[PDB]
């Protein structure tokens, strides 16, 4: 911060940034689960008109 | 219809002649060529199914056509192309045999143009199928008896072009 810049919070804690980003809410797709990447059934392209 | 003997009597009978010199080495060369057409059409008979199995395996399936809305969907429809590829085989077949491509003019040829321009029949598909048709029997009766085969099936799509 110079002698013109208001301060802000540049750093966390884990325990602090996992209460922020851990709940259900705010909790990424693919943080710590395998993200099974989702595809339209291969029959369903075959017989698809 | 006719044949290549038939061709060569109706020749001499338009101009109400006997069997000339020309004539009976027309009919030479025709029963020195039966042994071929007997053998390919012995064998093209044994294997007339597999043969339209791997021609629609090859030239058809899982295009346009077989997809729901296309002409070749439907099973009965489905069914009805195996018929008539059987009836284009068979029919060619006879040409082979006989030697004259008559017969598919006047049974095969004769109003089936119309036939496929009413029903929404894809006749540059049908004559894809008949190529693959005639690479196949080329390939299962060798080239030289395939010629004849070849010939015929060609005689076929160009009358259905
Ligand atoms: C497993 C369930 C069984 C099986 C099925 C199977 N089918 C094909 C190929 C085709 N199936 C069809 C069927 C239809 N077309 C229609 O319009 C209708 C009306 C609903 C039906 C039922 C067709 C047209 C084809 C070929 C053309 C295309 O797929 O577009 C295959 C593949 C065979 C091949 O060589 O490609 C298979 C495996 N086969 C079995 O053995 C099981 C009993």
């Amino acid at each position: 911060f110079g002698e013109d810049t208001v301060p802000y919070e540049r750093y966390l804690t884990p325990g602090g940034l996992q209460m922020r980003s851990a709940r259900v809410g705010s909790l990424r797709e693919d943080i710590g689960q395998r993200v099974d990447k989702e595809v339209t059934p291969r029959f369903v392209e075959l017989g698809q008109v | 219809m006719q044949d290549a003997i038939t061709a060569v009597i109706n020749s001499a009978d338009v101009q109400g002649k006997y069997l000339d010199g020309a004539a009976m080495d027309k009919l030479k060369s025709y029963f020195a060529s039966g042994e071929l057409r007997v053998r390919a059409a012995s064998v093209i008979s044994a294997n007339a199914a597999t043969i339209v199995k791997e021609a629609v395996a090859k030239s058809l399936l899982y295009s346009d056509v077989t997809r729901p809305g296309g002409n070749m969907y439907t099973t009965r429809r489905y069914a009805a192309c195996i018929r008539d590829l059987d009836y284009y085989l068979r029919y060619a077949t006879y040409a082979m045999l006989a030697g004259d491509a008559s017969i598919l003019d006047e049974r095969v040829l004769n109003g089936l143009k119309e036939t496929y321009n009413s029903l929404g029949v894809p006749i540059s598909s049908t004559v894809q199928a008949i190529q693959a048709i005639k690479e196949v029997t080329a390939s299962l009766v060798g080239a030289d008896a395939g010629k004849e085969m070849g010939v015929y099936l060609d005689y076929i799509c160009s009358g259905l072009s």
